[PDB]
RNA sequence: UGAUAUGAACCGUUAUAACCGGCGAUUUCCGAAUGGGGAAACCCAGUGUGUUUCGACACACUAUCAUUAACUGAAUCCAUAGGUUAAUGAGGCGAACCGGGGGAACUGAAACAUCUAAGUACCCCGAGGAAAAGAAAUCAACCGAGAUUCCCCCAGUAGCGGCGAGCGAACGGGGAGCAGCCCAGAGCCUGAAUCAGUGUGUGUGUUAGUGGAAGCGUCUGGAAAGGCGCGCGAUACAGGGUGACAGCCCCGUACACAAAAAUGCACAUGCUGUGAGCUCGAUGAGUAGGGCGGGAGGUAUCCUGUCUGAAUAUGGGGGGACCAUCCUCCAAGGCUAAAUACUCCUGACUGACCGAUAGUGAACCAGUACCGUGAGGGAAAGGCGAAAAGAACCCCGGCGAGGGGAGUGAAAAAG
RNA sequence: CUGCGAAGGUGUGCUGUGAGGCAUGCUGGAGGUAUCAGAAGUGCGAAUGCUGACAUAAGUAACGAUAAAGCGGGUGAAAAGCCCGCUCGCCGGAAGACCAAGGGUUCCUGUCCAACGUUAAUCGGGGCAGGGUGAGUCGACCCCUAAGGCGAGGCCGAAAGGCGUA
């Protein structure tokens, strides 16, 4: 099974931007880089297992992701 | 196989402060050594408005180089020249002189 | 440490691998990108811990 | 592009040998650009 | 913890820092690119197995040509061709020299174009690490010599050409080199020597190095390597960096020394395999001669399309032919050390060649900027100081540039 | 010989018929030179000789609606055309806007700005940096079908190909 660390390469980096903490702050959500392809659920999967947080919903040259949190965050 | 080290207690033997002791603060790759209290240098430090404005004049320590210095021997209160030899396996500086270890 | 590790089994060091890639290696990097990495050695040392890691788990598994 | 690339590009240029003869002058002379692209 | 390039965050201090060398793992996309295609760094692959998640994950193999093996097998009964699978090997790029297959102009002449330039420039294929050649159907007309190539004499000779410009030898002598075998096919006798491949041990060598003596002081000067007076050493005053021109402030040279692993050059030993003497045949069993066409031209010698058929140490061929006198010489399979050739990369050494419009195009972030569809040709630009602490504060001005003070430095006609 | 100051360069003086050399001041601050010889990429007024060096010509594109301009304020080295406030004149069943096709970082923020041998531009779409395209029920792609096109047999034709079913 290769389903574990293609989890471990679709997120690349989070993204940092002023809308990006305003939406953090208000929405409760983080904006982050994702690999080109990064299909939503692979997107969903890996914030689950490395962060182990719960996401509401995920909705996405580079490509990013605005991964919602539900009301217990912890970064 | 460095004849000035860390900690060494050196005399200058050339410059406009030869026969002043000192003691050798770290040593540069490019064969110059940084002795503080001899070679004083007036740098016109300009303002920064960063976390440290010291401005004004420092006195800086400027590097010299290698062989313009020797180990002081401190036993016959003058300049001497190190070699090294082998002892129980390992290397150690020794004076010349009647020689002795460091 | 490089011979700590030398005489753990497959299963174990595995895991810390795990660990290692899941906790200090992702954390840091969002720190380090939003600013309050005050001391950036970390990445380095790591970076290095991890590739020390892969390289036994190759060296032991298979040849 | 389409026609210089066609005319001049790496694989215009490879697919004769005289062209491959170009190729080898411009790796020896050291040329940073082998061919256009 | 590469440099440009300061600082901060880290690692190391009685033996896992960095750097150098050797042995491994890993090595994506693009480029001989092997699954296909196209406009080189762009998209798209198939099959089988495991995957805690039955929408997955990861990796190997698979092109064409040649050889070998296995399965199937025509047209046209068997054979054979084609097709499938597995293993091995071949393919591309980068100097010089040499070999094989082909092939020019300009420069030359008072116009018989051929002869010279020229078996050259350039282009194509393969191998070696030197290549080709390399142990006489050869020289000498009966003194002798004995493999090939290159250099130095004979020799700008003897010859050859509208005997015009040009091109250009052998034999003999003097050196380096001076070590040759097997197959046209066998009877008898064998762990019989040497040589090869695969290992160990000893000696030596290559790819990071250690130890390593020896000048103190004074005058001018901001600063001393040189001057004056006074020593030691010399197997070492070879060179460069080292505040002004340094043996003895240092880094080094000569002499004496080192090997975990890998590799190269001599011996011995263990295993496997190839292999000596005493004798008997043959002298390449469709290999000539003759006939026809072309090149080196009515024509000596060499190579071959097709159609026949005897020999060869017994016997067959050559420059002053004569019982094809005599002597010498054996003609259509490979291999053949070394002398002779060549320098794109490393280390050491050499220098009356060169010193920034020089030398290679580049002493340098120059195989660049720039010009062109592409190929190709191909710039300008070297030096502040021992240490860049590089400029606090104040004045004019625009919170610049530039200029005028102060401070640092021996010097600011070094900003 | 040599830091009480080398060579080169800029002046003066002496010597030889001519090429020059020796002795100095100033500038400059790091090595230089004679006699007896040898080795040649060694001396310059022109070859349309070569590269910079007194020179006669200055870096910012839209002159093609007979609906209408002017006054004020702010910014600027510049104001008949931009922004803000007060009016008039067109369109207003579109000279609005939202989709398909076509077009595919031009639309959103800070800027090369005291200007060569006297260059005097009414446009904040320019070259070089940073952001936005967020979806179960917006739509397409995924499933089935006609025409058109393609496609192992059969039907038409001595083969193949075409027509044609799955």
């Amino acid at each position: 099974m290769i389903r574990e660390e293609r989890l471990l390469k679709v997120l690349r980096a989070p993204h940092v931007s002023e809308k990006a903490s305003t939406a953090m702050e208000k929405s409760n959500t983080i904006v982050l880089k994702v690999a080109k392809d990064a299909t939503k659920a692979e997107i969903k999967a890996a914030v689950q297992k490395l962060f182990e947080v719960e996401v509401e919903v995920v909705n996405t040259d580079w490509k990013k992701a605005y991964v919602t949190l539900k009301e217990g965050q912890n970064l | 196989a460095a004849k000035i080290r860390r900690d060494d207690e050196v005399i200058v033997l050339t410059g406009k402060d030869k026969g002043k002791r000192g003691k050798v603060k770290n040593v540069l790759s490019s064969g110059k050594v940084i002795v503080e209290g001899i070679n004083l240098v007036k740098k016109h430090q300009k303002p920064v408005p960063a976390l440290n404005q010291p401005g004004g004049i420092v006195e800086k320590e400027a590097a010299i180089q290698v062989s313009n210095v020797a180990i002081f021997n401190a036993a016959t209160g003058k300049a001497d020249r190190v070699g090294f030899r082998f002892e129980d396996g390992k290397k150690v500086r020794f004076f010349k002189s009647n020689s002795e270890t460091i | 440490m490089k011979a700590k590790e030398l005489r753990e089994k497959s299963v174990e060091e595995l895991n810390t691998e795990l660990l290692n890639l899941l906790r200090e290696q992702f954390n840091l990097r969002m720190q380090a990108a939003s600013g309050q990495l005050q001391q950036s050695h970390l990445l380095k040392q790591v970076r290095r811990d991890v590739a020390r890691v892969k390289t036994l788990l190759n060296e032991k598994a298979g040849a | 592009v389409l026609k210089r690339n066609r005319s001049h590009g790496f694989r215009a240029r490879m697919a004769t040998k005289n062209g491959r003869q170009v190729l080898a002058r411009r790796r020896a002379k050291g040329r940073a650009r082998l061919t256009v692209s």
